[PDB]
């Protein structure tokens, strides 16, 4: 229901640092702990993970041996520790917790995030448009394409249609198959056809205009496509 | 050499009686395996696991030993050292497994009598199968590995006299292990009666209510004296002649008396399942019902 | 004064059975015959579950036709994923003695209840990632028999004394109370159209209850012993009653008469549960003879035995589309045939 | 090695299995005592001595936790819910022992002990409790022994033939219901003759269950 | 009292006796016709092949 995030400021490469998140007043003993990094010109990419019980830890394509998740719910000690920090790490971070059931809503809620400045076979999707100028009163229709087959043998395709209102935190629109998420107006919609995925916004308002991103990842590395910021 | 000290007049009688006892053993052990292996709720408790272990071990050992014994004496097949040592390993493995099964049953009943509150969790299928497999591995290892390397022809051996090609050190190792396990069995079956009598006396003394005498202690004594009597009468002289074998004094009659004492070794496996898998009220009711 | 009352009582009782007697035309067997039987049809267990420690008493399917719920003697209500055998989550109860568990059509709520004459309702789809007791209805002095959700807000319960109650979720006060049966009530099945329901009693009586009107629409008398299980036809205009006398029977609402009687001379022990399937073709029954028979509703002859349970079968169920068939007995295992 | 959904949904089974197997052995360390017999007579007071629907009472002594299932206000059929209590260690039956002397009766000119006998015969021959040993308590010893002098016992029942001594008259009626047992091999009946001034009135039953426990183990291993 | 409770019983019986009923043949035929209508989508009745493959692994 809320996140208390600790971490930020200006640092230098090679200096270890821990970024923490707490979910007080909210059950979190059985939630996965995806960590997401912000590219000012590109899309978000997933950088760290841990599952329920601390029995599984994953990493992105080029971060093995660099990050480490430490989770201990008795003392609310839930954070990331940095190892071998490099200069090119000036970015902001989100912490999203989500757990998987049948019929669940993965990534249904998102954290607040915090910025941090540092002194100076992967599946890739294609965005139909990028850096589109903003204009009110115009319905939004955005297309996306996938590199490989979306349909896993289990029948659970990965169709993430994250939306980001101008502000601090994003929200989810479509998670698995054209299904709306919680805490979002019904004006949004999503659909897909083969390798073609579509986001649609018919009614416009002061909050309908924002940035949009998509995921379709059968493997561990999760990474958005090109940034489609309307404000740019 | 020639260790076939034999006369056909008694040879025929010994052969036929050994064959009859072996048939009895295989028949009763097959019956016990049939009654236990129904894979019903009887299979659940480890006690029937140990009982079936004893049954199958005796079933295989009796037939293998009787076949080897009849082939050795009435056909006089000298064979070679390699084949002979392999053949003699089966009897030792089977007997060690049988003694281990008796030891495990005695330990199970000791745990049941000693502490009854935690017995339902102390003895459980995982620990039972771990101990079962460990005992089988130890038995088969001591049966086969030493015979591969330890040979009378090797060094410091008198060839164990009555046994053909056995070292003196190897003979003493088996005797001590068997004696220790039998002593533990006797101690467990004595402590069971001691605790049962103490419990009966405590029940009578305090005045609590509920065959005129103490049915519990008397029934347990009637059940558990026969087992000790049978075990002693079956393995008394055999564990003594082999000690005399270590002494080294050789006589014409001692071979004959050892051949006669083989009767008791076969009869122990003949009679053990009758007193084990039938004395149990649960097992008897299971047999009567099915 | 009582003599004339009693006289009019048997007069009215004789009036009803005379009307019923003239209504019957022919037996159900003579009209359901002359067609090919299903024949020998049984299947192995495609899935098999575990985790329970004692005898299970009730378990219910879901609207999604995949998820499951289960309740046992121990205070655990477990949610099952049938396809991939993994337990979604478990809910600790307050009373070990439970006989009733139910799954809401929307999937948001679950209902539990046992020997304490209370009905607890927990919320599944919680924003805080837990399962919390949404409601706790307490308006009976006895023990609950069966719980079946009518909607997201209306629930009908059968008490153990003589009665049934239609409730409201927001306020624990009973919306309607149905009285009769002059004895204990054991089974309660609710119509697919959510407008009518029936109940089986320990006095060999079955009564239709009007959800809105609140009065007994019809009364059915049959069997020489208790009634333990009942379930509507998927059409919604019939039901089947399982009794302790090792016999099941078929009833039609508009016919108001018996149609078919299922019994076997080999078995003498009664029925613990009954259930249907798609198209109302296979009546499945879980007995206490360690087996679970599956007989055609049209033809009472045997069509398959789902043997493989080590104790008496307690529960049953079928998927909404009619794909798989779950089960459950006094052994802690809960098999899912398909 | 499945997709991202399943690699995290096969860990839910792991935690639920560990919770179930952890909470399934915590409840196996407790004894369960039924009281299908009358308990409102004098057993309430006994409950107060140790320290509507099913009444669950929890107590402990000698490293044993006892769950007393006082079924007092059910007021329904006693046959439908009786199989739920199958598997309990013992059934505590209770008699006030102050009826023949008092002649309380009030059961339509019938003495209460005929009803008590009927209950004992119904419970002692039940199919679900053939292996369960009933444990009988007798209360109100002081009142019985103080008002037995003037009370004629033979008037209630002519079968009795004895004096008015308190330590011989009561022994006659024990067989009345004890001989009703149809299986004397395992379904033993115990008695304690409790008193309201008695201080040790529960220790007895504890000893009793031990006699039930050890013997039960001998059924499993097979010493009997 | 017995007289008071007799009024309720006779009222219930007389309000029950006048309920409408139809013949058994029409009601029985409806279930038989219902089975034919939904006969095709009956995996347990008519064994559906393994094309869709539910509950596979
Ligand atoms: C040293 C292994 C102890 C196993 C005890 C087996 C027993 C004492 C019953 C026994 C062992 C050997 C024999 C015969 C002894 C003769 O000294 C030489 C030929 C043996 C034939 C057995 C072939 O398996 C025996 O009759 C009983
Ligand atoms: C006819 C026959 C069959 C099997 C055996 C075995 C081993 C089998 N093996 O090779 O391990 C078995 C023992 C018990 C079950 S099978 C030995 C044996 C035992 C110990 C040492 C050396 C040989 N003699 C046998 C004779």
């Amino acid at each position: 229901v809320q996140l208390v995030e600790s971490g930020g400021g200006l640092v230098q490469p090679g200096g270890s640092r821990k970024l923490s998140c707490s979910a007080s007043g909210f059950a979190f003993s059985s939630f996965g702990m995806h960590w997401v990094r912000q590219a000012p010109e590109k899309g978000l990419e997933w950088v760290a993970y841990i599952s329920s019980g601390s029995g599984t830890i994953y990493y992105a394509d080029t971060v093995k041996g660099r990050f480490t998740i430490s989770r201990d719910d008795p003392k609310n000690t839930l954070f990331l520790q940095m190892t071998s920090l490099r200069s090119e790490d000036t970015a902001m971070y989100y912490c999203v917790r989500s757990i998987y059931y049948y019929g669940s809503s993965p990534f249904d809620f998102w954290g607040q995030g915090t910025t941090l400045t540092v002194s100076s076979s992967d599946i890739v999707m294609t965005q139909a448009t990028s850096s589109v100028p903003v204009t009110p009163g115009e319905s939004v229709s955005i297309s996306c394409r996938s590199s490989k087959s979306l349909l896993h043998s289990n029948g659970n395709t990965y169709l993430y249609w994250f939306l980001q209102r101008p502000g601090q935190s994003p929200q989810l629109l479509i998670y698995r198959m054209s299904n709306l998420a919680s805490g979002v107006p019904d004006r949004f919609s999503g659909s897909g056809s083969g390798t073609a995925f579509t986001l649609t916004i018919s009614r416009l308002e002061a909050e309908d205009v924002g940035v949009y991103y998509c995921m379709q990842h059968l493997e561990y590395p999760l990474t958005f496509g090109a940034g489609t910021k309307l404000e740019l | 050499e020639c260790f076939m000290v034999l006369n056909p007049s008694q040879q025929l009688a010994i052969a036929v009686l050994s064959l009859t006892l072996g048939t009895f053993t295989v028949l009763e052990n097959l019956l016990v395996l049939c009654v236990i292996l129904h894979s019903r709720s009887l299979r659940c408790r480890p006690s029937y696991h140990f009982i079936g272990s004893l049954a199958v071990a005796d079933l295989l050992g009796s037939v293998i030993f009787v076949y080897s014994f009849i082939d050795f004496h009435v056909f006089h097949r000298k064979d070679s050292r390699n084949v002979f040592l392999f053949k003699l390993g089966g009897v030792t493995a089977s007997f060690t497994a049988s003694v281990g099964s008796l030891f495990l049953t005695a330990i199970d009943r000791y745990i049941s009598i000693h502490r009854p509150l935690a017995y339902k969790r102390i003895v459980t299928r995982p620990k039972a199968v771990v101990a079962f497999c460990l005992m089988w591995t130890i038995a088969i290892v001591i049966a086969v590995l030493p015979l591969l390397g330890w040979n009378c022809e090797k060094l410091q051996s008198v060839c164990s006299d009555i046994f053909p090609h056995i070292d003196e050190t190897y003979l003493m190792f088996w005797i001590g292990v068997t004696s220790v396990l039998l002593l533990f069995i006797v101690y467990a079956y004595m402590y069971i009666l001691w605790k049962a009598h103490s419990h009966a006396v405590r029940m009578i003394q305090r005045g609590t209510q509920k065959p005129d005498q103490a049915r519990m202690d008397i029934r347990l004594a009637k059940t558990l004296v026969l087992i000790l009597v049978v075990l002693i009468i079956c393995w008394g002289p055999l564990l003594a002649i082999m000690v005399y074998d270590v002494f080294g004094k050789m006589n014409k009659l001692i071979k004959t008396v050892f051949a006669f004492c083989s009767m008791l070794c076969l009869l122990n496996s003949t009679v053990n399942p009758i007193i084990y898998a039938l004395r149990s009220k649960d097992l008897r009711h299971a047999f009567r019902s099915m | 004064e009582l003599d004339q009352l009693r006289q009019e009582a048997e007069q009215l009782k004789n009036q009803i059975r005379d009307a019923r007697k003239a209504c019957a035309d022919a037996t159900l067997s003579q009209i359901t015959n002359n067609i090919d039987p299903v024949g020998r049809i049984q299947m192995r267990t495609r899935r098999t579950l575990r985790g329970h420690l004692a005898k299970i008493y009730a378990m219910h399917w879901g609207t999604d036709s995949r998820l499951l719920v289960s309740a046992s003697q121990d205070g655990k209500l477990i949610i099952w994923d049938s396809y991939t055998t993994n337990k979604v989550h478990a809910i600790p109860l307050r009373s070990s003695w439970v006989m009733t568990c139910a799954y809401a059509p929307s999937g948001n709520y679950v209902a539990c209840g046992g020997l304490d004459n209370i009905c607890s309702i927990y919320n599944l789809k919680t924003r805080e990632g837990n399962v919390r007791v949404s409601r706790e209805l307490a308006g009976h002095t006895g023990y609950l028999s069966c719980c079946r959700f009518l909607d997201d807000n209306q629930i009908v319960t059968s008490s153990g004394d003589t009665t049934c109650a239609l409730w409201d979720i927001e306020t624990g006060q009973q919306t309607t109370t149905f009285t009769g049966h002059t004895g204990d009530v054991m089974s309660l099945s609710l119509a697919p159209d959510t407008r009518l329901f029936v109940s089986g009693a320990c006095d060999a009586s079955a009564k239709l209850w009007d959800v809105r009107e609140g009065m007994c629409r019809q009364t059915f008398t049959g069997h020489e012993s208790d009634i333990n299980a009942i379930c509507f036809f998927p059409n919604g205009n019939a039901f089947a009653t399982g009794s302790d006398d090792a016999t099941c029977r078929l009833f039609d609402l508009r016919a108001d008469q018996e149609l078919m009687t299922y019994s076997h001379d080999n078995i003498i022990c009664g029925i613990t549960s009954v259930s249907f399937s798609k198209s109302g073709r296979l009546l499945l029954a879980g007995y206490d003879d360690f087996n679970c028979n599956v007989w055609d509703a049209l033809k009472a002859d045997r069509a398959g035995v789902l043997a493989g349970h080590d104790n008496r079968v307690s529960c049953l169920g079928v998927t909404d589309d009619g794909m798989a068939v779950a089960t459950g007995s006094w052994d802690s295992f809960l098999k899912i045939w398909n | 090695t499945v997709s991202a959904e399943d690699k995290a949904a096969a860990e839910r089974s792991k935690m639920i299995d560990k919770n179930l197997r952890e909470d399934g052995e915590k409840a196996a360390r407790e004894v369960k005592l039924l009281l299908l017999g009358a308990g409102e007579s004098g057993k309430n007071t006994i409950v107060k001595q140790m320290k509507t629907g099913i009444v669950e009472t929890h107590f402990t002594f000698k490293d044993l936790h006892f769950k007393m299932f006082d079924v007092g206000a059910q007021r329904s059929e006693r046959k439908k819910w009786i199989h739920c209590f199958e598997g309990v260690t013992a059934i505590i039956f209770c008699v006030a022992l102050s009826a023949y002397d008092l002649v309380l009766a009030e059961d339509e000119e019938m003495n209460r002990m005929h009803a008590s006998m009927k209950l004992f015969d119904s419970i002692c021959n039940n199919k679900w409790f053939t292996d369960t040993s009933i444990i009988l308590f007798l209360n109100k010893k002081d009142l019985f022994e103080e008002k037995i002098t003037h009370s004629p016992l033979t008037i209630c029942f002519p079968e009795y033939t004895g004096a008015n001594k308190y330590d011989e008259a009561a022994s006659y009626i024990q067989s009345k219901f004890e001989d009703l047992n149809k299986r004397k091999d395992t379904k033993e009946i115990y008695t304690h003759f409790t008193c309201s001034t008695d201080t040790k009135n529960v220790q007895f039953v504890f000893d009793a269950v031990t006699d039930v426990i050890i013997k039960n183990n001998l059924k499993d291993c097979g010493l009997f | 009292a017995s007289i008071a409770q007799a009024r309720k019983l006779v009222e219930q019986l007389k309000m029950e006796a006048n309920i409408d009923r139809i013949k058994v043949s029409k009601a029985a035929a409806d279930l038989m016709a219902y089975c034919e209508a939904h006969a095709k989508e009956d995996p347990l009745l008519t064994p559906v092949p393994a094309s869709e493959n539910p509950f596979r692994e």
